[PDB]
């Protein structure tokens, strides 16, 4: 590892992969504060 | 002096055009209208690109 | 090794020092395909069963689900015991944002989304029983994918593999028959007799739950099956020399079906699967191979001639041997109806126990199992093209039977073109009349049953005869070959009905002549564009644009949609209009005029009325009473579990919709556009360099095709569904 | 690193208004004792006076504020500024803004200005960490304690979010 | 309390059509309620719901006739935020993707030769290329309105 | 979505706050909102 | 158009570039790996082994209550916040030493050699005294619980079948 760097990418499933293994979290949060309905500030 | 520099394109003919730099080569062969040989790295609906040019054009900066 | 990309792949100019977006669907839209690969078989034969691979490893990857997601959460047990009332379920879903109600809670101690398409009925068919069991077959088949997907790496990779003994074609065409059907048919009989037969015969009353004779038994020692249908089971099988008659007992042509719950007899399925079993074992030796017994490969075909039809059907191809494309129509039209055959067959005369009465799969299934079929054939001979414009080499033909057509084009196609008016144009142009003749047209006199009648009638036909067929004439079998046909010799079971004499008439030589039509002007589209395709009498020289190839001239005053690729681009639409018709006719017969219920005083009572007969003559009758008379199911149907079919055809209507935008639209119009915006990025320096051009013509006769053609399906499966179940 | 001597003062300005900012509620800070979310005002007062609300202490003392702050602004812009503490230099010896008006368009460089000790500067930012302690509690836990040998690092209680407010 | 639309607490509809809507999923006595999955159609869930009943309450939205949330901010009373107190973030949450979006690109002419130099992403992101996203506007958002735009760059 | 998945309770129907102003000043006196003019005694609805 | 041809390694086909694989790991700082893999569970080389002992605590086990401070949910889950922030700043900037600074893109000497390189028996000193320990946290690997919800490895235990029967 480096350096910003750059670093190294990979191919066609990265913009995609982003949807899943991270973006999900959403549904955790949306669970965590069940629904939203509207603004919970802290 | 400017052989193939960051030079412009300027006539109601083109595709790319304002898009700047590049006169690559220039001939010395008089007839035609096509002395100004341009090649960038951006393209029209061909792929080879580069088509030729000249005359009521290069109205540009450095 | 090797490999990997990166730019450039197979469309020669792929890398192109890019320049534009729209390569990412030239590649996604070449990639598998050939010639824009090579017919150089020593690297294309060694792709097709490479394959052909995964598809299975995927099919495995499949089936290994449909038992884990059976046997990890049954309705199987929590029902099986009790068919009838309390029915299917294979998925229950996590408690996110209001998923829940999507897993119903209506299945015998089970929360979960209800399930259409046998399976319960497929696995109460053999026997298995116990979740920890075909869960003991979920693992049987998942690595069991593995090794079959461990064949990619087997050959090809460390093993560039063989066209020499791929090309030939005799061992395999003999062995499939014998070989790997024949490991089957009958080696499902050993299963269908010992495993299957009685863990059903003794299911057929008592044997409620848990003590369930784990198949473990009934090998080495008999006595029990012996205590059941006898056969005298010493160590000497008669029919070694003709005591056949005895080891029978439990397999004389029983036909009809198990009135103690429909299906139809397993006492009626070894005789079916050891005869049609072995023809395919024997008849799967008729060709050359090594040991001097066999036939022509092709040497048979040029065997015979005929004067006109000359040479005959002679010297039958040599790429037919070689590779795919040439071949590739036939294994599809065939396989084609070989999914319309099994269809018009399954419902038509029930396999595995618990169908006839069922619904939500004496329909459901019925369809899909007709999409795949329609789909398959109605896109099978886009392989006749390619081929000519492709895999076909220099020569092999002239005087071939082949050419005898390509000459006789223009005046073969043509004389269909007219049927395809008459047959239809005017035979559909025929509900129309009886609308103009029910609205305008006063029952006084017009085309329905007590109308353009047609008194007795329409017969019967035959069928009926199908009902004197077993009482003599084909001596026996039992009960009328399939209750659906016959006279009034009538059954069912499970309160509701099963199959009965489904009588036809007007409403029957109507409709029909539409499938009777359609599958005319749905072929020839097809044939017109299958014959001309390479030589078209009006751009005469095609192999000069490719397979797809958009159109051509704004000249000759309007040359477009010339390609078969685009003869196929609407080759489909209609199928959908034709498969996505026909299904329909079906689901308002089964029902309204076949399904039942029971009460009693002589009186079966259908899901809907004996309506139909004279309120599906007139075109309309199918929105009066086929929509807003239905849909109610789905129209209301929220806050529930119909709560998906109130949620699909929504975003299925849009996405029938968001077709036309790409399909009615222009193409230059759009490119012309994706500047404008461009100014925003660029001037404000962002902008690509994969110059974001706007989707390639064909490519968008490659979406309003898919999209239309995703659209009005789900929709009707968002729909037809939820009808069935509660008024189901 | 980051960027060029763009704002210094802006944040400096900020840090100036800062310490005595955190000196402000630093009365609630409790010499020993007198705090809470505030209402009053230094000591005293008792003229006629500094009042509410048809008056407000606001607009009176803070219209006129404007020319007291615009002078600096236009002072920055067209330098403009003391001789020269804040823009910028005379004594002694802070953290240098360092540059002069332009670049190669911008970069003939850009930042070789570190070096030294603990020094002058620091406390300017100290009060914004103070703040991001001092704001956070005061509506979450609206009093400020410190308490050894008793029950520091032990606690006592609990108190979270949704109670209600 | 404005336009209608009452704050929920007079309950009239909402609260009841509620203690109706949710509460015939509850009549799911129609199964057997003890421990389940297979069933729990009854007992729980309502915890999120009914054991969040008089809970939701609770800030009003002045849920209205029909008896349901007519959700409004427009810049009056407490509300100036029922979508704005959660209304800014979005602005914020988006266009600093624009920064990554920009500086990702505005790198895709630096180190020189570009595009698919867009497909292989040079794992473009995790800090300042994003982790400037944090701090853009009113401190430096006028990364806009000087030397980067114009535009002024080459 | 919700309206399907038993959940109308929660729902994003954000009720128009703007047209709203009009249609009252231009006369209309139908419930809530203590402002002028259509007051049924108000100083755009007065002088006239 | 390099090279490519060459491009590579510069051709192909068909072999030994070699650098080579692929098909496993790994070229650049496959040493960040190294330098991470020792420490990470050399750390662990001291959590469970203390544990794998305590069962045997000869005469008295341990004892310690507090003597600190005692009230309303008092002490230790607070917590890692302080404890593993401290050892937080420990991890980080010892081992930005795969090289390391920016090779990727006061004084000088010390020590004398090249990471006082080596010595050429002490290279061997680090050896599989470093590695065999991560052979033995493969014992860890294989649970690292032995409490397999296992009852079980009590009454302590751990082991110990040998294997009795009857
Ligand atoms: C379609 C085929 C199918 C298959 C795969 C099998 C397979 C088998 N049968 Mg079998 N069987 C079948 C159909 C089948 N059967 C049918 C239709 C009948 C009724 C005639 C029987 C009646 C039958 C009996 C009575 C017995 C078997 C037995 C057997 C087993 C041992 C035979 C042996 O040891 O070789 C010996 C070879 C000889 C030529 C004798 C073997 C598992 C035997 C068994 O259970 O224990 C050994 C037992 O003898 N079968
Ligand atoms: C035997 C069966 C089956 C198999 C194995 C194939 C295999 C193939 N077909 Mg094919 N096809 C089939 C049934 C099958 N087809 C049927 C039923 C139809 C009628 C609908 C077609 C209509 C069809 C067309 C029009 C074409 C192919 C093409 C191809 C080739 C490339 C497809 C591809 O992946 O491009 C990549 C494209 C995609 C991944 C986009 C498809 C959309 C995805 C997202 C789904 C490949 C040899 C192409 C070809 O032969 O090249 C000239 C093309 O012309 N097929
Ligand atoms: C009377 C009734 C009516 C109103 C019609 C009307 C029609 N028939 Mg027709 N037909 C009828 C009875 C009738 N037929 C009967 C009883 C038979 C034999 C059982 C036919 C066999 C027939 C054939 C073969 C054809 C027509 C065709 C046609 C169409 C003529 C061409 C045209 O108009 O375009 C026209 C719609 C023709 C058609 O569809 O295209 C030319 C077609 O040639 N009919
Ligand atoms: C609702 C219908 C509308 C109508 C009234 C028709 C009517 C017709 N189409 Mg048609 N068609 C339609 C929508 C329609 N189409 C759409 C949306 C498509 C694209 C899916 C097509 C694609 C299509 C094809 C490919 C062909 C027809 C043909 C025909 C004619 C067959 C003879 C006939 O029945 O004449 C009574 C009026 C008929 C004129 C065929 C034809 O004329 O054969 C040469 C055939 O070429 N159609
Ligand atoms: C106001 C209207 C509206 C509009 C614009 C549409 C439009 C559509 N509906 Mg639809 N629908 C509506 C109201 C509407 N519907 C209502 C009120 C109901 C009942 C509540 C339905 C119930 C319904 C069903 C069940 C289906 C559609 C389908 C369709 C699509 C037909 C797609 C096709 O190519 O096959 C049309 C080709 C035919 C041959 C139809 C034959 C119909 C008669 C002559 C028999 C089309 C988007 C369907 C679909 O996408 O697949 C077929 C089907 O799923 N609709
Ligand atoms: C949910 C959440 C999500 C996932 C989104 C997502 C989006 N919003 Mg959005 N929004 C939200 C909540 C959300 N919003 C809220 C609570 C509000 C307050 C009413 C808005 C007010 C809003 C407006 C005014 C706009 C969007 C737009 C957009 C789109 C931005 C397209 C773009 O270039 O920006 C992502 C990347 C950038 C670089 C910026 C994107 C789909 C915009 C749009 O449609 O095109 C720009 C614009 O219309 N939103
Ligand atoms: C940018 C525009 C987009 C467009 C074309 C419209 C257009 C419209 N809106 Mg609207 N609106 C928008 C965004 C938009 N809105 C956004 C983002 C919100 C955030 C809460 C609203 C909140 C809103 C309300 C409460 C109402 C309207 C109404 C209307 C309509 C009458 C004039 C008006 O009140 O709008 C004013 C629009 C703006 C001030 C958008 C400002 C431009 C920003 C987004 C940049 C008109 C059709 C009213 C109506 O006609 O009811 C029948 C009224 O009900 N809008
Ligand atoms: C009946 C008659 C006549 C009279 C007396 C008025 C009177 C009024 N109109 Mg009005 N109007 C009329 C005809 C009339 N209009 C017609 C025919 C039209 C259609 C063209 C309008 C369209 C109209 C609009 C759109 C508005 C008014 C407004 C107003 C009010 C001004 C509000 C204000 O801020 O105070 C200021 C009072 C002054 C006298 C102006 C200050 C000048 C001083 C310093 C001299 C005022 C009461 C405004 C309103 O209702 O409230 C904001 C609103 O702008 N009118
Ligand atoms: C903006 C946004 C968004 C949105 C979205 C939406 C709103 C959508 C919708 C859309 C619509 C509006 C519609 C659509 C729908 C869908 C569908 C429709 C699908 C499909 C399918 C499938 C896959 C199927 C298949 C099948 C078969 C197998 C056969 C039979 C039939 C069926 C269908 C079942 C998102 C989230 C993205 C992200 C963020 C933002
Ligand atoms: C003051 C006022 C107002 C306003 C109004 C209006 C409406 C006006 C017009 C105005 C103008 C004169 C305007 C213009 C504007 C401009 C613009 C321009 C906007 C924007 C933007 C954009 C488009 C952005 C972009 C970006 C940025 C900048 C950041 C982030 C990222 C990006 C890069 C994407 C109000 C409401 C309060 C009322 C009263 C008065
Ligand atoms: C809209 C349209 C286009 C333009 C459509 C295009 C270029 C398709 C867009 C491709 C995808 C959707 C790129 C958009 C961005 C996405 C990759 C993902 C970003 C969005 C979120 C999911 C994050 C055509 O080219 C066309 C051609 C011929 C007839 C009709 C039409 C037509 O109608």
């Amino acid at each position: 590892m480096r350096d910003f760097k750059t670093y190294l990418s990979v191919a066609p499933v990265l913009s995609t992969l982003w949807f899943g293994s991270l973006a999900g979290l959403l549904i955790e949060i949306n669970r965590f504060f069940p629904d939203a309905l509207t603004f919970p500030f802290f | 002096p400017k052989r193939g520099s960051k030079v412009k394109i300027l006539r109601r003919e083109s595709y790319w055009f304002k898009n700047v730099g590049s006169v690559v080569a220039v001939d010395q062969d008089p007839k035609t209208r096509y002395p100004v040989v341009v090649r960038f790295a951006k393209v029209n609906y061909a792929n080879i690109s580069t088509n030729n040019y000249a005359l009521d054009e290069v109205e540009e900066v450095a | 090794f090797e490999q990997w990309a990166k730019p450039g792949h197979f469309s020669r100019t792929i890398a192109k020092g890019p320049d534009t977006t729209t390569w990412i669907w030239n590649l996604h839209a070449d990639a598998h395909d050939f010639d824009s690969h090579t017919s150089d078989l020593e690297e294309i034969s060694r792709k097709v069963f490479s394959a052909h691979f995964g598809q299975l490893s995927i099919i495995f990857l499949w089936l290994s689900g449909m038992y884990f997601h059976g046997a990890r959460f049954s309705n199987y047990e929590a029902w099986l015991n009790d068919p009838t009332h309390i029915g299917p379920s294979a998925q229950v879903v996590w408690p996110i944002v209001g998923q829940e109600i999507l897993n119903g809670d209506v299945g015998g101690g089970f929360r979960g989304i209800q399930i259409t398409s046998g399976f319960f009925q497929i696995w109460r068919a053999s026997g298995i029983t116990s979740e920890l069991q075909l869960y003991c077959t979920a693992i049987g088949a998942l690595v069991f994918a593995g090794l079959m997907l461990f064949a990619g790496w087997f050959h090809y990779h460390k093993a560039a593999p063989k066209l020499a003994w791929f090309q030939d074609v005799e061992s395999m065409l003999n062995h499939h028959l014998a070989g790997l059907l024949g490991l089957g048919s009958l080696s499902w009989a050993g299963h269908q007799v010992h495993v299957s037969l009685p863990i059903n015969q003794f299911l057929n009353a008592g044997v409620d739950p848990k003590e369930i004779p784990l198949p473990h038994e009934f090998i080495l020692n008999r006595d029990l099956l012996a205590q059941l249908y006898p056969s005298f089971a010493e160590g000497a099988t008669p029919f070694f020399t003709l005591n056949w008659s005895k080891y029978a007992d439990f397999l004389t042509f029983r036909g009809g079906l198990d009135p103690l719950t429909g299906g139809l007899w397993l006492t009626d399925i070894a005789h079916h699967h050891l005869a049609i079993a072995i023809l395919f074992l024997i008849a799967g030796h008729m060709y050359r191979t090594n040991w001097g017994i066999g036939h022509g490969i092709k040497d048979i075909l040029e065997a015979h001639k005929g004067p006109f039809t000359g040479q005959g059907h002679k010297g039958l191809y040599e790429i037919l041997t070689t590779s795919w494309h040439a071949q590739l129509s036939i294994n599809l039209a065939m396989l084609g109806s070989l999914t319309i055959v099994v269809a018009q067959h399954m419902y038509s005369m029930p396999p595995y126990p618990y169908l006839a009465t069922d619904y939500a799969t004496q329909l459901s299934l019925f369809t899909h199992h007709m999409w795949i079929g329609g789909f398959l054939i109605v896109g099978a001979a886009a392989h006749a093209a390619i081929f000519m414009v492709r895999d076909y080499d220099p020569t092999t033909r002239y005087n071939d039977l082949l050419d005898r057509v390509l000459r006789h084009r223009d005046a073969i196609i043509s004389h269909l073109n007219w049927v395809c008016i008459f047959l239809g144009f005017h035979s559909f142009g025929l509900y129309i009349h009886n609308d103009t003749m029910s609205a305008l047209g006063r029952p006084q006199d017009m085309f329905s049953d007590t109308a353009i009648q047609l008194q007795p009638v329409f017969a019967q036909w035959i069928q009926n005869t199908h009902a004197l067929a077993p009482g003599t004439t084909a001596p026996g079998a039992t009960a009328s070959t399939s209750l659906t046909w016959g006279g009034g010799d009538l059954v069912a079971v499970g309160n509701k009905v099963a199959l009965l004499p489904i009588p036809l008439g007007t409403a029957d030589f109507l409709v029909h002549h539409i499938h009777a039509f359609t599958i005319h002007v749905t072929v020839l589209i097809l044939l017109k564009g299958v014959l001309f395709a390479r030589s078209s009498r009006l751009i005469p020289d095609k192999a000069n644009l490719g397979f797809r190839f958009p159109c051509d001239g704004p000249g000759r005053g309007g040359t477009c949609q010339v390609s078969a690729w685009d003869h196929v681009f609407l080759g489909l639409f209609w199928m959908y209009n034709s498969i996505s018709v026909v299904i329909f006719h079906f689901s308002w017969k089964m029902q309204s005029d076949v399904w039942g219920t029971i009460n009693d005083q002589g009186v079966v009572t259908h899901i809907t009325a004996g309506n139909f007969a004279q309120s599906s003559i007139t075109i309309n009758g199918w929105l009066r009473d086929f929509l807003w008379a239905q849909a109610s199911q789905v129209i209301q149907s929220y806050g529930s579990s119909l709560s998906a079919y109130g949620l699909f055809f929504l975003g299925a209507h849009f996405v029938w919709a968001f077709s036309l935008m790409f399909l009615f639209s222009g193409r230059g119009y759009w490119q012309e556009l994706i500047e404008s915006i461009v100014w925003a990025h660029n001037k404000l320096k962002v902008a690509p360099a994969t110059q974001p051009r706007a989707l390639s013509i064909v490519q968008g006769r490659a979406v309003g095709v898919t999209h239309y053609l995703l659209g009005g399906i789900a929709t009707t499966w968002a729909f037809f569904l939820a009808r069935i179940i509660a008024v189901g | 690193p980051e960027n060029l001597r763009w704002f210094v003062q802006a944040e400096l300005v900020n840090g100036r208004w800062a310490m005595l900012g955190v000196a402000g509620m630093l009365l609630p800070e409790v010499f020993t004792s007198i705090g809470i979310i505030n209402v009053p005002k230094w000591y005293a007062a008792g003229k006629e006076e500094y009042f509410a609300s048809s008056s407000t202490l606001f607009v009176i003392e803070f219209i006129l504020s404007h020319y007291v702050e615009i002078r600096r602004w236009q002072d920055i812009k067209n330098p403009g500024s003391v001789n020269q503490d804040p823009i910028f230099k005379q004594y002694s010896l802070p953290a240098g803004e360092v540059g002069y008006p332009g670049g190669i368009f911008n970069p003939l460089n850009f930042a070789p200005t570190l070096e030294a000790k603990e020094k002058e500067i620091a406390n300017g930012r100290l009060a914004m960490l103070a703040f991001l302690g001092f704001i956070i509690q005061h509506n979450v836990t609206g009093k400020g304690p410190f308490d050894n040998l008793l029950q520091h690092i032990s606690d006592p209680w609990h108190n979270t979010i949704v109670q209600t407010l | 309390d404005i336009a209608g639309l009452t704050p929920c607490k007079e309950s009239k509809q909402f609260a009841k059509r509620e203690k109706q809507a949710l509460k015939k999923l509850q009549a799911s006595l129609k199964l057997y309620a003890d421990d389940s999955a297979p069933a729990l159609a009854i007992k729980a869930t309502m915890e999120k719901t009914k054991k969040r009943f008089d809970n939701y309450g609770k800030y009003g939205l002045l849920c209205g006739s029909d008896g349901l949330p007519h959700l409004i901010v427009s810049g009056d009373q407490r509300h100036w935020g029922e979508f704005i107190t959660p209304g800014i973030l979005f602005l914020y949450i988006a266009g600093w993707i624009g920064w990554v979006g920009r500086s990702y690109l505005i790198a895709i002419r630096d180190e020189k030769k570009p595009t698919q130099k867009e497909i292989i992403i040079d794992v473009p992101l995790a800090s300042s290329l994003l982790f400037r996203g944090f701090s853009w506007p009113v401190a430096a958002y006028r990364e806009l309105l000087n030397g980067e735009l114009v535009d002024n760059n080459f | 979505v919700m309206l399907a998945f038993g959940t109308p309770e929660k729902q994003i129907l954000i009720e128009p706050i703007f047209a709203q102003w009009i249609q009252s000043a231009h006369g209309k006196t139908t419930y809530g909102f203590d402002i002028p003019l259509s007051s049924t005694n108000g100083p755009a609805l007065n002088a006239g | 158009p390099e090279w490519l041809d060459g491009s590579l390694p510069g051709d192909f086909g068909f072999d030994p570039l070699g650098l080579s694989s692929d098909p496993e790991s790994l070229r650049w700082n496959v040493q960040a790996e190294l330098v991470h893999s020792r420490w990470a569970m050399l750390g662990a080389a001291g959590i469970f082994i203390p544990e794998f002992l305590t069962k045997l605590g000869i005469l008295n086990t341990p004892s310690w209550y507090t003597a600190g401070e005692q009230e309303y949910f008092t002490d230790t889950t607070t917590l890692f916040i302080v404890e593993l922030v401290f050892i937080g700043w420990a991890e980080g900037r010892r081992w930005a030493d795969i090289l390391n600074p920016g090779c990727v893109n006061l004084w000088f000497d010390p020590l004398g050699w090249g990471s006082a390189s080596p010595q050429k028996l002490k290279e061997l000193r680090t050896k599989e005294i470093k590695n065999g320990r991560l052979a033995m946290l493969a014992v860890m690997g294989a649970w690292f619980q032995h409490i397999y919800t296992g009852t079980g490895p009590i009454d302590n235990l751990f082991a110990h079948l040998a294997d009795p029967g009857h």
